RNA sequence: UUGACCUCGGAUCAGGUAGGAGGACCCGCUGAACUUAAGCAUAUCAAUAAGCGGAGGAAAAGAAACCAACAGGGAUUGCCCUAGUAACGGCGAGUGAAGCGGCAACAGCUCAAAUUUGAAAGCUGGCUUCGGCCCGCGUUGUAAUUUGGAGAGGAUGCUUUGGGCGAGGCUCCUUCUGAGUUCCCUGGAACGGGACGCCACAGAGGGUGAGAGCCCCGUAUAGUUGGAAGCCAAGCCUGUGUAAAGCUCCUUCGACGAGUCGAGUAGUUUGGGAAUGCUGCUCAAAAUGGGAGGUAAAUUUCUUCUAAAGCUAAAUACCGGCCAGAGACCGAUAGCGCACAAGUAGAGUGAUCGAAAGAUGAAAAGCACUUUGAAAAGAGGGUUAAAUAGCACGUGAAAUUGUUGAAAGGGAAGCGCUUGUGACCAGACUUGCGCCCGGCGGAUCAUCCGGUGUUCUCACCGGUGCACUCCGCCGGGCUCAGGCCAG
RNA sequence: GGGACCGAGGACCGCGCUCUGCAAGGAUGCUGGCGUAAUGGUCACCAGCGACCCGUCUUGAAACACGGACCAAGGAGUCAAGGUUUUGCGCGAGUGUUUGGGUGUAAAACCCGCACGCGUAAAGGUGAGAGCUUCGGCGCAUCAUCGACCGAUCCUGAUGUAUUCGGAUGGAUUUGAGUAGGAGCGUUAAGCCUUGGACCCGAAAGAUGGUGAAC
RNA sequence: CCCACCCAUACCCCGCCCUCAGGGUAGAAACGAUGCCCUGAGGAGUAGGCGGCCGUGGAGGUCAGUGACGAAGCCUAGGGCGUGAGCCCGGGUCGAACGGCCUCUAGUGCAGAUCUUGGUGGUAGUAGCAAAUAUCUAGCGAAACCACAG
RNA sequence: AAACUUUCAACAACGGAUCUCUUGGUUCUGGCAUCGAUGAAGAACGCAGCGAAAUGCGAUAAGUAAUGUGAAUUGCAGAAUUCCGUGAAUCAUCGAAUCUUU
């Protein structure tokens, strides 16, 4: 139960937050689970998606598919993997959707700033299991 | 909203045209113009008395009769048939008014969700907070869209002594759902109770029974009420010597044979 | 009674739970400035004036100079170490200053008086 | 009513105040108090476990238990019985428990220094111009008028020449 | 002739300030009528609405010319009772307080009436190298001292101090912090069901292709990263001038607000003719004074305060401002007029008046292509789980309408009771048990053995065998019981 | 002797009799029929009999009048305050925690210091009479009647009295919302009354503040 | 004047419903003593009074309730229950929630108010070509009125 | 005979009730105090590739600077614009600026 009297367990509140929220702030809530071996590696559950990470989809009709995200979509809320793809009426082929908590990263995009949050988490995870054994 | 319905610009036709005498908006190049207003029976109107703050929300009741109702709630606690008449699945319950020894709760020693829900398993109260896990379902009706929207069964409550437990045992049992924790100086009547329905499962400590003793001498004004029966079994009362023996013999039986 | 537009000038309560609480934390913050302090002041005994209430006696403003000088606080010190004084009451007579002496005696007892610096 | 509608619908953000209190709820510093107060304690109890009064008034409602905290005659004289015209000013003459009321005693009770003010050069001088005349008779200096311009009483000065320690 | 002073002006001189908005709450001024009194005028409405002026986060009030008659209380404000009492009233309608008592909050002060007179000691500006220099204000009074439950001046002997840095702390934003996407089935999709787990000071809430504690955001708890501004503060530097302050004593003093009180009179207001208060006109004070009360008590005895100058936090109010959290509220004819282009479209010369209008699908995958033709239209064909979900889009009632099938009718239709005809639909008792042989297999059978849990004498397993007993299963044999309707 | 309609109940108990069982406190026995349909139901039509269009209002009654094109949704004795009667409940000569304080898992629940409101305070005889009884009687509540006491009223007018104050004894056709062994306080539910918009809709008006013109 | 016959909700006999009344029922019953069993009588009704029961929105408790293997809703020349308000099941459509029971609560039940809002008709393809958009024939096209019919 | 009228059933219309939903209203509660001659509230005109509405902004015109985050924006079109970077963004914060006519 909250506690905190600046929280609140309002139902209206909490999806006018949702479907009208910033950019940075759909970034955030537009994360994925780490893969396990990537989750021993660097001691980090979940990370934001970005475009260049190589993913596998656990969930949904395209279930076992992995591939290459070429597109953040933060205002439809979705992500675009590689070859993932549809056919319209006409022929063309176009992306399918897919939310990017069905889907798992096997491979980050890693650079200076992703590897500053991987440190972030590690730190704050560690502590926490020094807390916890004394 | 006071000014809700009669915010409008309306005035009365009169008998002039056959329409119903009713106030009507003027003016004369709207959708609007020309509807009736003022009125119950009008779309877009004010309702008939409309709702007020000032209703009264809350009932005073006397402490005697509070203090009274919490402790034939207590007393009905003491009973297992009431127990399970209520809802509670106590079938694997050693004990109805269930007593655990303080040792297991004092302290950090039930501090931790999961050394709650060992010793709840373990006492025999495991059924009864499984019950309420299964059972959640979704609220029937719009009250899901008004802050409640699911609907579950209530668990064991525990009583517990602050000063001889302390109030770390109330952070372990607080995640389990349907499980209650409220200090014996303080009980009520809603948790003992629950629906108006008597009979609410307890796993008591031990300081709990011996400050319940404790505190229904500390209430001025309130002694503990005195029966107008002494013996409430009526089988008792009349399957006895004593009535029996002065007894005349019976008019008839229970089932009466057709003469004619 | 209702003769009057009373429908405008109804006050309901609803607010009396949250401003009891906010009075607690009022105490709580007029506690968190004056640390080891009372957060009330030392106030006389006084006799309740009429005839239906002479029995009974409450508490007063504050202590008269006479009650003062004769308890040996000076006067200018009193407000600054948690004492009330009323310069407007009058004792009157050697009962109520009895009282409110032995009162501030009993006040200076239990007194814990800090340095300056 | 308005404007609430009209920043629905604009794109300009919303600004949240921050929990700003006016008064601090719990005593702060480096003293005794500070760190033995229990933010999630009350005031009463908290003044409980340190051994102190709360309120000074009468009580106005029930208490928790252990509160502790909402506290010959020749002459017919009523105040002989109650003694142990001048009175010192600037303070006063005070003549198994918590450890915060221990604590306090011992802070309140610790010895402390004075900083006796000292004398200008210049008054030094005047007292020591005083005394290379007259000596020890401070009535000639008082009757002085040319090395005492101002008229001081010959106890002023000898208190002053006491002070400086030239008797 | 020249220079002051005083008074009245000018300047696109220098430095400032006011206006408008908002106005829920607040302070003033002004001020109705309907209505009730079953008519109506006093009264009530109402010292309200409208109108005008002026502020703030609160405002106002406020440290007694008070209450009281006491064994006294002790600034103001607000809550409770006082109390529908006192009082006033076409004594009708009715109107309608306050002291005391309980509580919330508490905080006290600044001037004028004094000679600094052994020293205008005071202040606004301008110039600055920022350290101290000029002009001006002011003696028709700027500092210090004092403010009547006081005070001053001397004497007296004790007791008190002032500035500048400041580690660090509090408040508030911030970074980070638990656990299944394991297996099977259904399904377009598991967030559903079954099995096995895990976390929990976190099983609030939301999202994710359907009900997700463990997929994601957040949630709980202590910490932790960096920052902002206030306040507090351990300590560390310095202080100074015969400088300031409190108390005591007394062969010395002690100034307290005037066209204001008050009297007469006219309005207005109040429960209030000591006019309840206020205002306008006429007259116009006092100094052991003045105000207000108490009292039949022997004469106004007594009691209690100081008006005509001023400041001040808290408890109190709040339809407005910056936010935040909620509800036994409403759910698109409801809830604000407005869930969406809403004070919008639109109407009126204008003041003003003021709507209707939400929902494809999980995802546009929003119907390619072939073929009619001039359409906001079809037929094939395709997407989709579904197109009888196709931006006329969730579901899709009734009124009303068209196509097909059946029946009846032409000086009303419709209804009640009772058969008949035609068409259509349903489908009656759910239809069992007991004995006698033969074979087989188990047991509650064996005074067989071993083990487990118990309410300690009852249950449950494992292994033995069919002498007895009891159950079933299979093959034969027989009897009985069976629902409804007629004679 | 012929016919019609009916078969209620469900071990025994009873009255009886023509007594090895019967027609005696309510129907059984035998035979036959029933699943490609026993028996029902719905719609439409025909047929026999019956039958003034609903709501409101007036009148002794009618008759007039008012409203009704149809369907969907909406639509009218409510909520407060103050009295009063009754049912339930707690405590009871007392009762009422919730102005407030304390506390809390935080608008909940739990506790209560002084007040305050309302109420209470400031046993007689005889006769009936429920009930009990050791059969002798004891007698509830309540009623009738005879008595007792008091605020106050009518005289008679004590010892006494400060010398102008007081009421003792005996008498009255006295009263009272008086006494004569307390019943109230709080709450819940229902009904009624008064005031607020007051069950819903429905004037002419009047007042305040504005907008325009032009007789 | 005599005989036979016809039929009212009237009378008589039987069955069934309800109400009222009388009786029985505990070392407990072969049925919630708020239950059961036996017996008798009675049944019009405006204003009005009392009781029981059905239905709607929401709240607490419970049914270890139903549900994407299909909730709610809607349609239905289907099947039942109840005197009745109503309730339960079948068939079709549909696509995400809902129901019973014990209490609590209310903006809780419509045929009408020259009722409100929306939608839709006969008149009527009629009158007329009119503001908006002297005849016949194309195209356009109302209104009054309307309980049902002469 | 055919035509018309009435009733019933299936299908197709009209219409938008019912059910379910809800980035809305409404009522309560808590913290806080902040408009303007340094030009406010309000009114108008302009600024985008396609802008009809709404919103943002002012000739520095769907914005500039500074800080923070860390790889977009997105309906279509374009970029040799940025990905171990003082650095995208219809991003957030926000202390510096620009700020047409009234």
């Amino acid at each position: 139960m909250k506690v905190r009297p600046t929280v609140s367990s309002s139902r209206r509140k909490a999806r006018k937050a949702h479907f009208s929220a910033p950019s940075s702030v759909r970034r955030v809530i537009m994360s994925a689970p780490l893969s396990k071996e990537l989750r021993e590696k660097y001691n980090v559950r979940s990370i934001p998606i970005r475009k260049g990470d190589e993913v596998q989809i656990v969930r949904g009709a395209h279930k076992d598919k992995e591939g290459k995200v070429t597109s953040v979509y933060r205002l439809k809320y979705v992500i675009h993997v590689e070859r993932v793809t549809r056919e319209k009426a006409t022929g063309q082929t176009v992306p399918i959707g897919i939310h990017p908590s069905n889907v798992v990263i096997t491979k980050l995009h890693l650079d200076k700033d992703r590897e500053n949050i991987l440190a972030r988490i590690k730190a704050g995870r560690e502590q926490v299991a020094k807390a916890k054994g004394k | 909203s006071e000014k809700a319905g009669h915010q409008t610009s309306a005035e009365s036709w009169g008998t002039g045209r056959a329409v119903a005498r009713i106030p009507r908006v003027s003016g004369g190049g709207t959708h609007r113009a020309g509807q009736g207003a003022f009125g119950n029976m009008c779309r877009s109107g004010r309702m008939f008395a409309p709702t007020k703050i000032w209703r009264k929300w809350h009932v005073k009741i006397n402490q005697g009769q509070k203090r009274f109702a919490t402790a034939s709630a207590l007393a009905a606690s003491a009973v297992a048939p009431l127990l399970m008449a209520r809802g509670h699945q106590v079938s694997t319950v050693p004990e109805v008014p269930l007593v655990v020894d303080s040792a297991a709760v004092a302290g950090d020693a039930v501090a931790k969700t999961a050394a709650a829900y060992k010793l709840l398993k373990a006492i025999g109260a495991g059924p009864d907070v499984e019950k309420v896990k299964k059972s959640k379902k979704l609220r029937a009706g719009k009250g899901k869209m008004r802050g409640r929207r699911h609907r579950q069964r209530r668990g064991p409550l525990i009583v517990y002594s602050p000063e001889h437990d302390g109030k770390e045992l109330v952070k372990g049992f607080r995640n389990i759902p349907g499980v209650e924790t409220c200090p014996v100086d303080a009980l009520n009547l809603l948790q003992l109770a629950p629906g108006g329905h008597l009979g609410r499962f307890i796993v008591w400590t031990s300081a709990a029974i011996k400050q319940l003793d404790a505190v229904y001498e500390s209430k001025k004004g309130f002694f503990l009420p005195a029966n107008i029966v002494s013996q409430a079994d009526l089988s008792r009362l009349i399957n006895s010597t004593e009535i029996q023996s002065v007894l005349r013999a019976p008019k008839g039986e229970a089932r009466t044979k057709r003469a004619c | 009674h209702f003769r009057k537009h009373w429908q405008r000038r109804v006050r309901c309560h609803f607010d009396q739970p949250g401003k009891k609480v906010t009075r607690r934390l009022a105490r709580r913050a007029k506690a968190a400035a004056l640390a080891p302090r009372p957060v009330d002041k030392l106030r006389p005994i006084v006799r309740c004036p009429t005839v239906k209430y002479n029995r009974r006696t409450r508490l007063g403003r504050g202590f008269t100079l006479e009650e003062l000088k004769a308890a040996g606080i000076p006067r200018l010190l009193a407000p600054t170490i948690g004492i009330a004084v009323d310069h407007r009451r009058k004792n009157l007579s050697e009962e109520s200053l009895a009282a409110n002496v032995q009162r501030l005696k009993d006040y200076k007892a239990r007194l814990i008086l800090f340095p300056r610096k | 009513r308005e404007l609430q509608k009209r920043k629905r619908r604009s794109s300009r953000p919303t600004i949240r105040m921050p929990n700003r209190r006016k008064k601090a709820l719990n005593p702060a510093g480096n003293n005794i108090i500070a760190k033995s107060w229990n933010k999630k304690e009350t005031l009463s109890q908290n003044y409980t476990r340190f051994g102190l009064v709360a309120k000074l008034g009468k009580a106005t409602g029930g208490t928790a238990p252990g509160n502790k905290a909402l506290l010959s005659e020749s002459d017919a004289v009523p105040q002989q019985q109650q003694q142990e015209n001048h009175i010192r000013q600037h303070d006063l003459e005070l003549e198994s428990k918590p450890e915060v009321l221990r604590a306090l005693e011992r802070e309140a009770t610790r010895p402390v220094e004075k900083t006796v003010r000292h004398q200008s050069e210049r008054e030094r001088e005047w007292l020591q111009r005083l005394v290379d005349k007259h000596g020890d008779d401070v009535a000639a200096m008082a009757r002085d008028r040319k090395l005492n311009p101002y008229q001081q009483t010959a106890s002023d000065i000898k208190r002053r020449l006491k002070k400086a320690g030239l008797l």
